[PDB]
RNA sequence: AAACUCACCAGGUCCAGACACAAUAAGGAUUGACAGAUUGAGAGCUCUUUCUUGAUUUUGUGGGUGGUGGUGCAUGGCCGUUC
C-alpha cells in the first residue's frame, strides 16, 4: 500500500550521501556496507552508524545481508521518499501533502509551490509496488521521457501543460481546476467543438504524433480563471500516440472520419450542425 | 396548538390511547405501556414555577437520556436537557410534541467540507 | 491460541478450539 | 552562586561590580551559546556582559565586594578572559513536559500536560521530541486535564518526558564600578 | 537578612536547577496561564546545529549594547589592539 | 446491528496504614442483623444521629513481607511454527 510517516527522523549525515549514492547506485545497484560514509565523504564514526540504524526502519534503506556483497539500497522508498527528499533538494517541495488524487503510474498529489500557487506532483509507479529491474528504470526515465513528451503543441500554438521536474518517480505538472465531459451538463458553443475533434487531430497531424484515446473523462472545461470564467482545454488523450511509420494508420486515419459522431449528438439528444474536415490535408500541410 | 381540534382535551394525555390508531413501530412504543418516569417529573415542576419572577424565566434544571418524551401541559417553566455533555435551557412550552429531549443534539466541531483547516493539523511537515 | 505463541491478531472466540483463521493452514 | 546576579568581575587586578550571563564552557563548535540562569558547581563557565575593555585576557578573578575572611575579599572564583565578541551569541532552551498516562502502542494518551482549551488547540504548532530525541509533530491532541498522537520509535513509559521546545533570548546586562 | 540565608536559602540555591532541568517549562497549575510569561521572543532546532542572532531591533538592547564598539572579533582585532601598540 | 456487544466517551463515589512500636486505643478508637439524610447525571455503601460490638484495631510514616506488577532473562520437558 503506501507508507509516508518513516522520514523526519534524519540530519544532514544523509542530504550530501543521496545523490552521490544516487549517481553511485547507477555506477556501482546494490551497494555493500562501509560505502555510504565513503561515497559521500562522511567520515568513518563521528555519527554513523547510528544514522544508517535510523534509516534502517525507515525503508528507502534496508539490511541486505548476503554472503560478502552486503546490501544498502537508495526497500520502494528509495526513490519514493528520497526523491520527496529531492525536490526539498531542487528546491520545490517544502512539506508534503494536500494532496488528493488516484491513479496506478500517476497519482495526483495536490501541492503549492515555492510560489504559492498550486501545482500537482503527480507519481509514477507502475505495478500494484512492483518495482524491480525495470519498473524502476521505467519510473525514473518515465518521469524523465514524460518530461520530454508534454511539450509537443505548446511550442506549436496548441494546449499541452508543461512538466517542471522529473525527480527520480515525480513529476510536477499550475493546478488544473478541470471538469471533464462526465460532469459538465449543458454547453454554450456545441456546434463549434464537435468539428474540432477532426481538427484537434489535424493539429496532432502537423506535431508529427497522432493521439486517439478519449473517453467520457478527457476533454476538461478547466477553470483558468475562475471568476469570469475563461476556461481552456486540457485533453487527456496522450497514451494512444502512434507514430505513423507503421503499419496501423489504415484504422487511425479512419477513426478521424467516422468515429467521434456520438457525443455531441447524444450527451449534448441534439442532432448536430456542422461540416468536419479529414486528414488528407495533414500528410502535405505539416 | 396539538392537532387542530380542541385544547381542553389532550394536553394532559398518558401514554395510552391515539396511538391505537398510529402505525406499529410507533404504536409498539406509545400504545403498550403510562410509562411514568414523567411523573415524579411533575413534583419537581410544580416548584420550579413557584419562586421566579412569574411567567417568565425560570432556573435551568438540568437532566442528562435520548429516548424519553415530554408531554405538553407545562407552560412556563425552565429544564436544562442533555446536548452529550451540558444543559441547553427549555422554557417548555406545547412546542415540542412527542420527540426527544436527547434529539437536541449534533456532537462534533463541524464536518470540515467546505474550509478544511483541522485536517491541515494532520498532514507532514517535514525534516 | 494454544500457550506456544503471543497471538494477538486475527483472535477466535468461535466454538472453543482457539485455532485462528489464519492458522487452519498451520495448526 | 546564581548566575544572573552582581558579581564583582576582575579580569586581572581592576573591580568592576558588573551583571554576567553565565553559560556552559563546553567545547562549542559553532560558537552559539545559552541564556544559563544559574551555575554548574564543577565545569566551566562563560560570562556574557557589558564591561566599561581591558583587552589582554587576564585571568580573571570573580568575588564579593566585602573584607569577610582575613582576607579583604571573598574569592567567587577564578577563570579566563575569554573574549570580547559581539557574535558569541546566546539560546535559552525549554524542556516542556510530556507524563504518559498509559502504556499504549502507537498513540500515547498523555494527561498532565496541557490544562486550557485555547492552550490546547492553538499550542498545536510545535514539535514533539521525547527526552530520548524522537522527534515529531503533533498531528492531533484532545486532551483537557494534553493528549496526542503521534509517530516515535517504539513505545512509550509513564517516566518519559513527552517535551517540547520554547528555545527563548533574553537580553544582556550591564557593568557597575566598583572602588573602596 | 541572616534569617532569609536561611529561609530563602532553601531556594535561592536550590532553584539552580531551574535553569538545568526545567529552563523554560511553562509550569501548568489551573491558575498559571501559558500565554503570557514566555511570549515576547523563536525555537529553532538545535543549538548545535540552529541559527539565532546578534543586533535585533528591539527595546531589550541595553545600553551600551546599542550604542557600541560592535566588538568584530576579539580575535580579529587582538591583532589590532595590540598591534596598535606592537 | 440495539445501552451490553465493543476494543471508546459526557460526570461521581464504594474503597488503600497492614508489621513493629508512637497519639487515642473498651468515655467509642473503630466494628454490624437495622430506622432515617441518602441522588453524584442513575446506585449500593456510611454510622453522626435502636443498638450487634469482643480485642481486633484507627491513623504522619518506612523497610517491603503483599511479585493477585511479571514485560520478563533464559532455563526444563512439550507440541503452532522451519526442515
Amino acid at each position: 500500500k503506501l507508507d509516508t510517516s518513516h522520514m523526519r527522523y534524519l540530519t544532514t549525515d544523509d542530504f550530501r550521501v543521496l545523490q552521490a549514492v544516487e549517481q553511485g547506485s547507477r555506477s556501482h545497484e546494490v551497494v555493500p556496507t562501509p560505502l555510504i560514509h565513503q561515497i559521500s565523504g562522511m567520515r568513518s564514526q563521528s555519527g554513523t552508524n547510528r544514522a544508517i540504524s535510523d534509516l534502517a526502519k525507515l525503508s528507502l534503506i534496508s539490511k541486505m545481508r548476503n554472503v560478502k556483497y552486503d546490501g544498502y539500497r537508495l526497500t520502494y522508498n528509495g526513490i519514493d521518499y528520497l526523491a520527496l527528499k529531492t525536490m526539498l533538494n531542487r528546491d520545490t517541495v517544502y512539506s508534503v501533502g494536500n494532496t488528493i488524487g488516484v491513479g496506478k503510474e500517476s497519482d495526483i498529489y495536490k501541492v503549492s509551490d515555492k510560489n504559492g500557487n498550486p501545482r500537482v506532483m503527480k507519481i509514477h509507479r507502475l505495478g500494484r509496488s512492483n518495482q524491480g529491474a525495470n519498473w524502476m528504470h521505467l519510473s525514473r526515465l518515465a518521469a524523465n521521457k514524460e518530461y520530454q513528451f508534454m511539450s509537443m503543441l505548446y511550442s506549436k500554438g496548441f494546449k499541452v501543460p508543461e512538466p517542471f521536474d522529473n525527480s527520480r518517480h515525480i513529476v510536477v505538472m499550475e493546478l488544473i481546476e478541470g471538469y471533464p465531459m462526465r460532469r459538465l451538463r449543458k454547453h454554450k458553443n456545441i456546434p463549434k467543438l464537435y468539428s474540432d475533434l477532426m481538427c484537434f487531430i489535424v493539429d496532432l497531424a502537423n506535431s508529427g504524433l497522432i493521439h486517439c484515446d478519449f473517453n467520457e473523462f478527457n476533454i476538461m472545461i478547466k477553470d483558468k480563471l475562475e471568476d469570469e470564467n475563461d476556461c481552456g482545454f486540457v485533453v487527456i488523450d496522450f497514451p494512444q500516440c502512434i507514430s505513423i511509420q507503421h503499419q496501423d494508420a489504415d484504422y487511425y486515419f479512419q477513426r478521424d472520419v467516422d468515429c467521434i459522431r456520438r457525443f455531441f449528438k447524444k450527451k449534448l439528444k441534439y442532432e448536430p450542425k456542422p461540416d468536419s474536415s479529414m486528414l488528407d490535408t495533414e500528410g502535405f500541410g505539416d | 396548538s396539538y392537532r387542530g381540534v380542541d385544547l381542553e382535551k389532550l394536553l394532559e394525555m398518558s401514554t395510552e390511547d391515539f396511538v391505537k390508531l398510529a402505525p406499529a413501530r410507533v404504536r409498539r412504543r406509545f400504545a403498550r405501556g403510562m410509562t411514568s418516569k414523567p411523573a415524579g417529573f411533575m413534583k419537581k415542576l410544580r416548584a420550579a414555577k413557584l419562586a421566579a419572577p412569574e411567567n417568565e424565566k425560570p432556573a435551568p434544571v438540568r437532566t442528562h437520556m435520548r429516548n424519553m418524551i415530554i408531554v405538553p401541559e407545562m407552560i412556563g417553566s425552565v429544564v436544562g436537557i442533555y446536548n452529550g455533555k451540558a444543559f441547553n435551557q427549555v422554557e417548555i412550552r406545547p412546542e415540542m410534541l412527542g420527540h426527544y429531549l436527547g434529539e437536541f443534539s449534533i456532537t462534533y466541531t463541524p464536518v470540515r467540507h467546505g474550509r478544511a483547516g483541522a485536517t491541515t493539523s494532520r498532514f507532514i511537515p517535514l525534516k | 491460541q494454544c500457550r506456544v505463541c503471543s497471538s494477538h491478531t486475527g483472535l477466535i472466540r468461535k466454538y472453543g478450539l482457539n485455532i485462528c483463521r489464519q492458522c487452519f493452514r498451520e495448526k | 552562586v546564581p548566575s544572573q546576579e552582581p558579581i564583582v568581575v576582575q579580569y586581572g587586578v581592576r573591580r568592576y561590580t558588573i551583571q554576567p550571563l553565565f553559560s556552559q564552557g563546553s567545547n562549542s563548535p559553532n560558537n552559539v551559546h545559552k541564556y544559563e540562569r544559574f551555575l554548574h558547581p564543577d565545569t566551566v563557565s562563560v560570562a556574557t556582559c557589558i564591561a566599561p575593555v581591558d583587552f589582554t585576557q587576564s585571568p580573571a578573578i570573580f568575588f564579593k565586594p566585602s573584607p569577610t575572611d582575613a582576607k579583604n575579599i571573598e574569592l567567587i572564583g577564578h577563570g579566563t578572559f575569554l573574549n570580547a565578541d559581539h557574535s558569541r551569541i546566546l539560546a535559552k532552551r525549554a524542556i516542556l513536559t510530556g507524563h504518559p498516562f498509559r502504556f499504549h502502542k502507537t498513540v500515547v494518551t498523555v494527561r498532565y500536560m496541557f490544562f486550557r482549551p485555547e492552550d490546547v488547540e492553538w499550542f498545536k504548532s510545535i514539535p514533539l521530541f521525547t527526552k530520548s530525541g524522537r522527534s515529531g509533530f503533533i498531528k492531533e491532541s484532545l486532551g483537557t486535564h494534553g493528549y496526542f498522537k503521534a509517530t516515535f520509535d517504539g513505545k512509550l513509559s509513564a517516566q518519559d518526558v513527552v517535551a517540547m521546545s520554547l528555545y527563548k533570548r533574553m537580553w544582556p546586562m550591564p557593568s557597575l564600578p566598583w572602588n573602596g | 537578612s541572616p534569617e532569609e540565608e536561611e529561609r530563602q536559602l532553601r531556594e535561592f540555591r536550590d532553584m539552580e536547577k531551574e535553569d538545568r532541568e526545567f529552563p523554560d517549562e511553562i509550569e501548568l497549575e489551573p491558575s498559571e496561564s501559558a500565554i503570557e510569561r514566555l511570549k515576547r521572543y523563536r525555537g529553532l532546532k538545535n543549538l548545535y546545529n540552529c541559527d539565532w542572532q546578534v543586533d535585533e531591533k528591539d527595546p531589550s538592547s541595553p545600553a551600551e549594547w546599542k550604542r557600541l564598539l560592535r566588538i568584530g572579533n576579539y580575535k580579529n582585532t587582538k591583532n589590532r589592539i595590540i598591534k596598535e601598540t606592537k
